[PDB]
């Protein structure tokens, strides 16, 4: 292995890119069993999160900083940078990182780096005394030791290109896509990679070919080379130079692109006719490099250099996703919640079986909707005839009431309006309009137990429960009738074939009680709660029919005082009684 | 990027550099649908970039006849914001054979230029002849020969201009519609239209897709086009790509290669290049034709199951895996 | 709603028009970046001058 081994540990510099690196670094950690790479990231867009990082099945929170200086703090471990930052901030970053005396080894993937920038950092790489790898590199492998970067693909190429152990080959390529390949003919004719290095596809990359092999060269493992590179600069040049320069003990195989001097000193023949003189291994098309691999490890067999040792692992294999389990019934997930009134999973939803949209376009409404999304069956049209007009009568009753008014208050604080109407919508219970399920049960209850005997079920009311659900009004009374219940009831008496034994029980007490007190008379609530029962609607929704109207007030509300530029309410002291402990003295603790 | 003559001389003038007065719509001649009118002893002038910095050439015989005068040219090596002083420069233009008040006068300009380099992220500015009138000491640079490096513009807001065409010809429909595709994604979409060929490249990857075009020009074929996609590019304009090449006429082959692929899911890329090619046979074009698939990278599997289906569609594909030498599709394709 | 808007009624619909062109731009930088139903809700009242304050 040459730059990146079992010691190397990065910070990435960068956002998205960065993690899906970090992400692949983590495979890769996995399969040859060591710890971690990547230590920090630094991103001051994400500064204080931090991503999950699965090593296997095992998640690894990696923390962002702002900068690399706390970073570096917190993880004094670190050696290795790699940026993922785009061109207008990359070299700043590569700057930051060389400058920083732990980091030895900065990376680049960045594509459209400016020269003079490149320029500026190989020279500052160089006076540092440290690496620089790019720009424009997809990363370091080391098989069986450190991956630095995407490069390698995969999981399953890892395994096929036997990443996990050290092999006699080393890989040099200006493109990233064909170290990739170069890694795979380097396991299928030869006996696998001991590192390769993608320099960059850039006119100065930080440190080019020569820099490398002359660590190849030091690299006991390394045998030969797979240098891939093209038409364009002296870089293939200066290594066909260092090639013939000394006796090197490592053997190079060289493929050059761009040939294509058929079609319109950097050239191509000039480059394969400088190395195959130099003495390198240099094939006519690159199908020829897989026959150039098979030659120099035949050699490296025969020369006792490689040793015929079967891959001895039982290799470790990436756990699969929950859903995947399962989809093949491996494995129990019971459900956090079961929900049986609509299903969304599909290109639109469908409420109690029945697509929405087909439910607009054959003409039902809201309140066929309501019917099923509560009942989870489609209303008849004299069910739906009622719930409309129930929604309509009750949809508001003006500021003064709690619901409202407590929309009010929140729209005049300042608070947005599903927040607002929250507030509102808390007010509905056993004083304001949500007793329309007690007066269902009670009345149908008064129907059954107390038939003729409504003194009787007065009394009982009174020792067991307190005030009758769906009895009394603040406003309304005897002398000031609620045109709300007379309209209702009249509609359901005159306009429908129901036959209601809960609303004409309730409209019997309603005689009696209003003979006690002239307000005590049956209530919206009440109202609906007896039609609802009688119509023989599940007991859990009654009081949807409050909550969901009196929604249509509330909102209402809300606007207007939007539209008013209302501002905060703070309430008149001349409304207030403060009966409050006279004013003391606290004591000593 | 080479860059027009009238942005050029803009940045030269930016830099006070001797321009003659021009006029972009006395000599004429073309950007045809731009042409330029400009006012009409000979010096060469040129700096050219290098790993360490530039390296300033000078010559007192400009014009036609520098070719010959090759051993008249004085070079120096600007290293990296090292820039020479004036009287470096004077030196410089004195040993090229410039006397006292014009020595001093090359230099001048010479750090203009230097500073015109530095400041402009050129690659190259070459100026042949840098033309003076004794008379008054009026200087003019009369060729101007700039490269500039594009991927820098961020950095300049005052570049109001696009570089020159990389073959000698101006681009086509096709190749400007791949381009204007290409800027809009975050991935890599390239296309070159080679006049004539039989075979068709649809490659993944700068690297692989050169490789290609080698094997098929060395197998004694011809090559229909040039197309590259990497960074792992958006189906739709893999499917704009594949689209462009099977709209090329009297193609035999198609070489749908690559290498292994780091991170292009193949899967997704390749879902784009069966739509396109879908979309292509029944409007009647890949009549014919025999594909040619040979494919890694992540989601391979997937990918390659979906290509090899297009075989009950009755296309006459032909799909390999990694075993499959990368550029030996081509040998396949050339004895069909 | 799109359909129902453009098919059943004669309405034009600037706000709709341009959200649906913006979509064209959005999902071709990600897929899921299509014109939700708050999108197409807020474009529709907005089309048919509803108060701003209501659309929510
Ligand atoms: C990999 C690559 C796409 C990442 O670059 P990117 O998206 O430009 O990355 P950034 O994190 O710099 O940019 C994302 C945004 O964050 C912003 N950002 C980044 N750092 C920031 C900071 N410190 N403060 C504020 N904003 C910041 C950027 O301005 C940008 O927003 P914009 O698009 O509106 O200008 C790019 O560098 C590239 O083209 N690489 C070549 C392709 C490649 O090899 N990809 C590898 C895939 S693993
Ligand atoms: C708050 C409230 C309970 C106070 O009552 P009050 O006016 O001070 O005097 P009472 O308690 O005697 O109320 C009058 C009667 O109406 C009854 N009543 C009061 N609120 C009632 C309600 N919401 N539902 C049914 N009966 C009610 C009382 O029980 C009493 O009847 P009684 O003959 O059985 O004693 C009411 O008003």
């Amino acid at each position: 292995s040459i730059l990146a081994n079992k010691d190397t540990r990065a910070v990435i510099i960068g956002g998205v890119a960065g993690v899906n690196a970090a992400k692949r670094m983590a495979q890769f950690d996995f399969l040859v069993n060591r710890p971690l790479t990547v230590q920090a990231f630094v991103y001051p867009p994400e500064a204080g999160q931090q991503k999950e990082i699965f090593r296997g099945g095992e998640l690894k929170n990696v923390t962002v900083y702002d900068s690399l200086a706390p970073a570096l703090e917190e993880h004094p471990d670190i050696n290795t940078a790699l940026i993922y930052l785009g061109a207008s901030r990359a070299a700043q970053a590569a700057k930051e990182a060389l400058e920083s005396p732990n980091i030895q080894l900065v990376s680049m993937i960045t594509e459209g780096v400016p020269e003079k920038d490149a320029k500026r950092l190989k020279k500052l790489a160089q006076k540092l005394g440290k690496m620089l790898n790019g720009p424009s590199s997809i990363g370091i492998m080391s098989a069986g030791e450190c991956r630095l970067g995407v490069i390698g693909g995969e999981f399953k190429n890892l395994k096929l290109c036997n990443l996990y152990r050290q092999g006699s080959f080393g890989v040099l390529t200006k493109s990233g896509g064909l170290s990739n390949e170069a890694m795979w003919l380097c396991a299928q004719n030869g006996d696998g990679i001991t590192s390769a290095v993608a320099i960059g596809g850039d006119a100065y990359p930080g440190t080019d070919f020569v820099t490398y092999l002359e660590m190849f060269e030091k690299d006991p493992a390394t045998k030969a080379v797979v240098m891939i590179g093209e038409v364009g600069g002296n870089l293939e040049e200066e290594a066909a130079e260092w090639l013939a320069a000394e006796p090197r003990r490592i053997k190079l195989i060289a493929a050059i692109g761009g040939t294509c001097q058929e079609v319109l000193a950097g050239s191509a023949r000039s480059k394969m006719n400088a190395l195959r003189d130099a003495g390198a291994y240099v094939p006519d098309t690159f199908g020829g490099l897989s026959k150039e691999i098979k030659k120099v490890y035949e050699e490296l067999i025969a020369a006792g250099e490689i040793s015929t040792e079967i891959d001895e692992a039982v290799l470790p294999e990436l756990p699969p996703r929950v859903q995947e389990v399962m989809k093949q019934g491996e494995v129990i997930v019971e459900p956090l919640i079961r929900t049986t009134i609509s299903d969304d999973r599909g290109e639109e939803p469908r409420y109690a079986g029945y697509a929405a949209s087909e439910l607009c376009s054959k003409g039902y409404g809201i309140e066929d909707v309501i019917g099923l999304l509560w009942n989870k069956k489609l209303p008849t049209r004299e069910e739906s005839e009622i719930i409309k007009r129930i929604v309509m009568i009750s949809a508001d009753h003006g500021p003064a009431v709690s619901g409202a008014f407590g929309s009010i208050l929140a729209a005049c604080a300042g608070i947005d309006m599903p927040q607002a109407v929250s507030a509102g919508m808390t007010m509905i219970g056993p004083r304001f309009g949500g007793a329309v399920t007690n007066a269902g049960k009670y009345f149908k209850m008064a129907v059954e137990d107390y038939p003729n005997d409504i003194p009787g079920f007065l009394s009982w009311m009174k020792k067991n429960v307190g005030p009758v659900p769906g009895i009394g009004h603040r406003v309304k009374s005897v002398k000031n009738p609620d045109q709300r219940v007379k309209y209702l009831v009249s509609y359901i008496k005159n306009e429908t074939s129901l036959h209601t034994p809960c609303l004409d029980y309730a409209l019997e007490v309603e005689k009696v009680t209003t003979a006690k007190k002239g307000n005590l008379i049956l209530n919206v609530d009440g109202t609906i709660g007896c039609i609802l029962m009688d119509l023989d609607f599940p007991v859990h929704s009654l009081n949807g029919f409050f909550v969901l109207a009196r929604t249509i007030g509330m909102i209402g509300h809300w606007i207007d005082q939007n539209n008013q530029n209302s501002r905060l309410i703070r309430l008149y002291d001349y409304l207030i009684n403060y009966a409050v402990k006279p004013e003391q003295e606290v004591p000593e603790k | 990027a080479k860059i027009l003559e009238g942005p050029a001389m803009k940045l030269f003038n930016k830099w006070g550099i001797p321009v003659p007065n021009y006029v972009v719509i006395l000599v004429v001649k073309a950007h045809i649908g731009q042409v330029i009118i400009a006012e009409m002893a000979e010096f060469y002038v040129s700096i050219i970039g290098n790993k360490d910095g530039a390296e300033l050439l000078i010559s007192k015989h400009g014009g036609v006849d520098i070719e010959d005068n090759w051993d008249s040219v004085r070079r120096i090596q600007i290293e990296l914001d090292e820039n020479p002083t004036i009287e470096q420069l004077t030196e410089l233009a004195k040993d090229a054979g410039f006397e006292g008040e014009i020595a001093e006068r090359v230099g001048k300009i010479c750090s203009r230029l230097i500073l015109c380099f530095d400041n402009e992220d050129a690659q190259s500015i070459e100026i042949n002849p840098l033309v003076i009138r004794k008379s008054d000491m009026r200087f003019a640079a009369l060729d101007a020969v700039m490269n500039v490096d594009y991927d820098a513009r961020f950095r300049h807001a005052d570049w109001d201009f696009k570089p020159v065409s990389e073959i000698g010809r101006p681009f086509t429909e096709a190749e400007q519609q791949i381009m204007e595709i290409d800027s809009r994604i975050k991935g890599s979409v390239k296309f070159v239209e080679v006049p004539g060929g039989e075979i068709a490249l649809l490659t993944a990857g700068g690297g692989a897709s050169v490789f290609y075009a080698d094997a098929v020009v060395a197998r004694g074929g011809t090559i229909a086009n040039y197309a590259e996609y990497s960074g792992d590019p958006a189906d739709w304009a893999v499917e704009a790509l594949t689209e462009t090449i099977c709209r090329l006429p009297n193609i035999k082959h198609i070489i749908v290669g690559g290498a292994i692929a780091n991170f292009t899911d193949v899967k997704a890329t390749f879902s784009g290049i069966i739509n396109g090619f879908r979309e292509s046979k029944s409007k009647g074009y890949l009549e014919g034709v025999k594909i040619w698939v040979r494919r890694g990278g992540p989601n391979e599997a997937q990918g390659l199951a979906a290509i090899k289906q297009l075989q009950e569609e009755g296309f006459d594909i032909h799909v390999y895996d990694r075993s499959m030498p990368m550029t030996d599709i081509v040998d396949l394709a050339m004895k069909s």
